[PDB]
């Protein structure tokens, strides 16, 4: 039975969705334990129209597993524990000599300016969960576990391994702004080297 | 098989 | 040493030894070899281990009274092909009795199970079931 | 043009005028930092994009088996005739044909486009 | 002066120590006796615009390791000691960073072959059985 | 052991990694982890390239692929990856040389086989995101000879073209002379044969 | 159609629901025919 | 994908348009629209062409080599040096500027072959420009001798001034943010 | 003169244990860390199981079922889930406050990934002249985080709410 690749990235162009350039990175334990979760990194449509809209333009948003609704990405990069905006730009842009990419990191940045916090971060991730969360404590609790197993497995599932999935999500994020600069050209489904 | 404008 | 010109014979000649070790069904093959030898050990080691205690039983001063049993599978085993017959006598199971008489063609599965009892009276035992 | 980072509390600085004096001071939100932008310039778009992909290019592409090589455009800088030649290879590029030679050899890493 | 306060006194004095990767046959072969308090020579050699470093193996450990240095401009690395009295140390900024690699290159890869076979003693595989348990 | 393997080969781990320093490295990517960064690919690229060709410590399943305009080495060990057998050129030369099928074609009472040949380096196994990466040559007498120069960069060659048909289009004669959807009946009116 | 130095007479679109707004019912009984004659005789098959 | 090159425009046929036609959709893949010239226009080429530039949707982003917010406290100050000469010449004998100046600088460089192409007149654009944010943008405009075709926009004087005693404090987009949004407006949804 | 060409060689020494332990202590250097103004510093283990793990089990605990509800509850409570985690400090990160509460405030976690097949050396200048080797015992990334005033959560939520923010978001910053 043919299936697509696990542990890798792979970015998408779909018209019906109102994210312009989505970026998919199906996850799984090493083969062995625990079914394959998705995380969707997708950039939203420069479309919609608005006052702010119009000036942020593009804005990234996450798909985390187990979260019904989509969680802003540096708000995610400040659960992980990189409040600091540079921090969270120096694992997104590798080079931060490039304007460009900058530029399209600047919007979702916008976004998320009222979370500073990691623990507000945390219940806030917990609170659009599609779980039920009774209180702050139980919520942030929640939205961490959910962060240190159910979201990129394959990169890590304890030991303290926050900053490997913190660069492997900014890698993800770097792939898909290229991809929306055109750097890169947008990955095929049909390649066999994807359908494992 | 035959060209654009023909057949495949 | 170069092979010129007679290259369709050599070409040949390496196909032939290709198909020679590795038959045309060699994936199946090998992937279910994975499976037993590597894939089921380690769904069994993978597995944690089972931890089991009493609800606070006998209502008495349940200084962790209750015993904690602790079960950890270990050294999986395959036996070869096997029938049981209506005397319940084992024997041997060629294919082709399975394809005539509509038999299954399975092998049994064993696995050492160490239990360990520890209900605090300061010693722990740690009984061994070979081959379960 | 580039974005500028605030030394005390390390995040990104926003535009702001004083209207005292008139003005162009980079200050943070979240701490008072302000400082006095050189640049002067807030926000550039080209909506063109005529931006040469000769910048982009690596040099270690020429080490690449599958791109085709030429001994035909000697290098410039070095004078090496073989040179990898390629297209943009970019999405976006609009529509060139442009040939990106890169130069072979050794550290040179020279990339011109005729 | 309290149980937290950390005794920065080596970071005032400015002392500078040196971090290296060594592997792991060398740190077992340290390991082994460990209490000697021996285990090999460290030979740094200059010239006009040109220095080297070179550790060399004990005769009595053994029954050349080139060092490979590298810039820390990038990152800024102290050291601090966790005192067994609760008090907490500094003991100094690291200033340089080095590599130990291996002289051997083919025989090693036999050495490190049977490193790779010890570490998989402790894999368990499924063992077949010629006859059925009773 | 190829994650031991890339430490000992100056390997920089993602956690010591300095931020500013991934831009002008190659990331190194095993199994879809981002191990760490390499500061010279090239080098780590051949000496993974000879020990899976030597089967030392890589084995022959791995892949490995260097995307050199993206700045990324893949390693893959993982299963399901379908590989193709592909003989070696190294410079123009195939690697397979006429002791090779000497050895080959008394193959009883010498006991060499396959297994010997890939063991010997002269052919390999790669799979498509490899294939990405490889020149290939249809015929290796014509492609690798000295020509009007079209490459002379090949690094693998095929066995024989005929060998891309399956089972079933295998026993088509003279397939290259019929129209491919004719290829494709008799592919399906040949199970159903009788014999 | 409004449009100075554009015939009123002769243009016409391809869509049937415009039509249908901008000309009347009879208008897109003759489009409709028109459009499914083309896509019947561009192969050149010929339906009564 | 077997139709012909003769046909030089993408045309919807076989079973989709089938269907499209059969079920009435709203929206057709491929809506088209042939036109028919009148007169003149039908038999000289260059009047076609003049016919097409009036049918075809042609916005400001079409026509824009890039844009840039500046800046610029002073217009006499000119920080850019280009504009410093028909700045000047602007402001000899300025206008609008007794109310004020908005210190904030949208500076726009139109490309000139898409200006020719489509015969569009800076002094048009400017227009256009003009009627549709009313009184709130101020246009200068190139000469079209210059090399390099400039057009610098800048906040309403009035709205600047905002001729209010009480002033407010809302302070909404302040001036370069809102300078942003009338840059993206101006872009998506001029119809020059 | 002899520095164009000194050659410096010195013993090694390894103490079999040391009273002490030895750790890494990593800061990015965009932080730019100085140590001129830091005239006192606190490194403790942090509580964050206050909110998340400890003391939360407070009020609950302590409610006061007593006899078979005491022995129900008890029971109860540890076979509903899997016994909540206490503390256990030595596994958890550090926190560390320069200067107080007035300095800048970092936090250390340790490397998650374990260094199996690598080790790491300290090497010290002693008036003796020999290089003393100590382990590794663990190493640490610090990252600091800003003095500077911090959105309450109630009211970060009510602003997020509103997430199309046309007036400045510095002036709501200054509010706060
Ligand atoms: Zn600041
Ligand atoms: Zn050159």
């Amino acid at each position: 039975q043919e299936k697509m690749a696990t542990n890798t990235v792979y970015v998408f162009a779909k018209k019906d969705s109102k994210y312009a350039y989505t970026g998919e990175c199906r996850s799984c334990l090493e083969n062995s334990s625990r079914p394959t979760s998705t995380i969707w990194v997708s950039m939203l449509a420069r479309g919609g129209q608005g006052a702010k809209k119009s000036a942020i333009g593009q804005r990234i948003v996450a798909t985390l597993p187990y979260i019904k609704q989509e969680v802003p990405i540096i708000i995610v990069f400040r659960a992980l524990g990189f409040v600091s905006d540079r921090d969270i730009l120096e694992h997104i842009i590798y080079d931060f000599e490039d304007p460009e990419m900058m530029e399209m990191v600047k919007p979702s940045l916008d976004e998320a300016f009222v979370i500073q916090e990691q623990n507000v971060a945390l219940n806030f991730i917990g609170s659009r969960g599609a779980k039920p969360g009774v209180t702050k404590e139980k919520r942030i609790k929640y939205a961490k576990e959910v962060l240190q197993k159910e979201m990129l497995p394959h990169v890590g599932v304890s030991d303290f391994c926050e900053t490997k999935k913190a660069y492997f999500l900014g890698y993800m994020v770097h792939r898909l702004l290229l991809a929306a600069l055109g750097r890169r050209e947008l990955d095929d489904r049909d390649h066999y080297g994807n359908k494992r | 098989i035959w060209g654009i404008g023909c057949n495949p | 040493e170069i092979t010129p010109d007679l290259w369709q014979e050599a070409c040949w000649i390496v196909i032939s030894s290709y198909f020679d070790e590795k038959g045309l069904v060699r994936q199946q093959l090998d992937s279910f070899d994975e499976f037993i030898q590597m894939s089921v050990q380690r769904i069994v080691e993978d597995a944690p281990p089972i931890d089991l205690q009493a609800e606070a039983q006998h209502a008495s001063g349940e200084v962790e009274e209750p015993p904690r049993y602790l079960l950890k599978f270990e050294q999986i085993y395959l036996s070869k092909p096997t029938h049981w017959e209506r005397d319940g006598a084992p024997s041997p199971m060629m294919p082709n009795e399975a394809r005539l008489r509509n038999l299954t063609y399975s092998a049994p599965l064993y696995v050492d199970i160490t239990k360990t009892v520890i209900k605090e009276g300061e010693e722990q035992l740690q009984t061994q079931h070979q081959k379960t | 043009v580039g974005i500028r980072f605030c030394q005390e509390c390390n995040n990104m600085l926003y535009p702001k005028e004083d209207k005292e004096n008139r003005i162009l001071l980079y200050a943070c939100r979240n701490c008072d930092y302000q400082q006095e932008a050189d640049n002067s310039c807030i926000y550039v778009n080209k909506i063109t994009h005529e931006v040469d992909e000769l910048t982009q290019i690596i040099a270690d592409v020429s080490q690449d088996p599958t791109l085709p090589r030429t001994e035909d455009h000697p290098c410039q800088k070095c004078g090496h005739k073989e040179a990898v030649f390629f297209q943009s290879h970019s999405a976006r590029a609009e529509d060139a044909m442009r040939l990106y030679y890169v130069c072979t050899a050794p550290h040179c890493g020279h990339r011109w486009t005729e | 002066a309290e149980r937290g306060e950390l005794d920065l006194t080596g970071a005032k004095q400015n002392t500078g120590v040196w971090l290296v990767k060594v592997p792991k046959y060398l740190s077992q072969q340290w390991a082994k006796a460990s209490g000697r308090g021996e285990v090999g020579k460290l030979r740094i050699a200059k010239t006009q615009g040109r220095t080297e470093v070179s550790f060399t193996l004990n005769e009595d450990l053994a029954n050349e390791h080139p060092f490979v240095l590298q810039s820390v401009g990038g990152q800024t690395l102290t050291v601090f000691t966790e005192s067994s009295s609760d008090k907490l140390s500094l003991e100094g900024i690291v200033v340089q960073r080095a590599e130990c690699r291996p002289a051997a290159s083919e025989n090693y890869m036999r050495l490190k072959r049977l490193q790779i076979e010890e570490s998989s003693k402790p894999v368990r595989l499924s063992q077949q059985l010629d006859k059925v348990v009773t | 052991p190829i994650l031991e393997f890339l430490e000992e080969w100056s390997m920089e781990n993602l956690e010591e990694i300095s931020p500013a320093a991934i831009a002008d490295a190659t990331k190194i990517f095993v199994n879809g982890c981002w191990v760490g960064i390499h500061k010279d690919p090239e080098q780590l690229m051949n000496t993974l390239r000879k020990l899976r060709r030597q089967m030392d410590i890589i084995v022959s399943e791995v892949s490995m692929i260097r995307d050199i305009r993206e700045r990324e080495i893949r390693i893959y060990t993982d299963a399901g990856r379908i590989c193709r057998p592909l003989l070696i050129v190294e410079k123009q030369k195939l690697l397979l040389k006429k002791r090779h099928i000497d050895q080959l074609k008394e193959r009883e009472y010498n006991n060499y086989s396959w297994q010997d040949l890939v063991a010997s380096g002269v052919v390999e196994y790669i799979d498509t995101l490899e294939e990405e990466t490889v020149m290939l040559a249809m015929t290796p007498d014509d492609l690798q000879e000295k020509e009007v120069a079209y490459c002379s960069t090949y690094t693998h060659c095929e066995i024989h073209p005929s060998m891309i048909l399956g089972v079933c289009a295998s026993i088509i004669p003279f397939p290259d002379h019929n129209q491919s959807p004719r290829n494709t009946y008799q592919s399906a009116m040949g199970k159903q044969a009788m014999g | 159609l409004s449009e100075k130095d554009v015939d009123p007479v002769r243009t016409t679109s391809n869509d049937i629901v415009e039509i249908f707004t901008v000309l009347g019912i009879e208008a897109v009984r003759k489009a409709l025919e028109r459009e499914l004659y083309h896509v019947i005789s561009f192969d050149g098959s010929y339906v009564n | 994908f077997h139709y012909a090159g003769v046909s030089a425009k993408n045309v919807t046929l076989g079973v989709p348009r089938l269907k499209e036609l059969i079920n009435i959709s709203k929206k057709p893949k491929t809506p088209s629209l042939t036109v028919f010239l009148l007169g003149q226009s039908a038999r000289d080429a260059e009047r076609a062409k003049d016919i097409l530039c009036r049918l075809e949707h042609t916005t400001l982003r079409k026509v824009t080599a890039n844009t840039a917010i500046y800046y610029d406290p002073n217009p006499q100050s000119t920080v850019v040096a280009e504009d410093q000469e028909w700045v000047n010449v602007y402001y000899e004998m300025p206008d609008f500027d007794v109310a004020r100046i908005s210190p904030w600088l949208l500076r726009v460089e139109l490309d000139r072959k898409h200006m020719t192409d489509r015969k569009l007149t800076m002094e048009q654009i400017a227009e256009k420009i003009n009627a549709g944010f009313g009184d709130d943008l101020n246009c200068i405009f190139n000469d079209d001798n210059a090399e390099k075709l400039v057009l610098r926009i800048r906040i309403m004087n009035s709205d600047e001034n905002k001729m209010q005693e009480e002033e407010e404090v809302v302070d909404k987009m302040d001036d370069d943010v809102f300078l942003r949004c009338i840059e993206s407006n101006m872009l998506t949804d001029m119809t020059l | 003169g002899p520095s164009s060409q000194n050659v410096t060689e010195y013993v090694v020494r390894v103490p079999k244990n040391t009273t002490k332990k030895y750790n890494i202590m990593a800061f990015n250097a965009a932080d730019k860390v100085n140590f001129a103004t830091w005239n006192q510093a606190r490194l403790e283990r942090d509580l964050s199981n206050k909110k998340i793990y400890q003391e939360e089990e407070m009020p609950e605990s302590g409610a006061g079922s007593e006899f078979n509800r005491k022995l129900r509850e008890e029971a109860r409570r540890k076979k509903y889930g899997i016994v909540l985690k206490e503390f256990r400090p030595e596994d958890q990160p550090w926190l560390l406050r320069v200067n107080g509460k007035s300095g800048r405030k970092f936090k250390g976690i340790k490397k998650g990934g374990v260094t199996e097949n690598t080790s790491y050396y300290i090497f010290t200048q002693c008036p003796d002249g020999a290089f003393e080797a100590f382990p590794v015992h663990n190493w640490y990334n610090f990252t600091p985080l800003a003095r500077h005033r911090t959105l309450t959560a109630e009211e970060a939520e009510e602003e997020w709410e509103r997430r199309n923010k046309v007036l400045n978001h510095f002036s709501i910053m200054q509010q706060r």
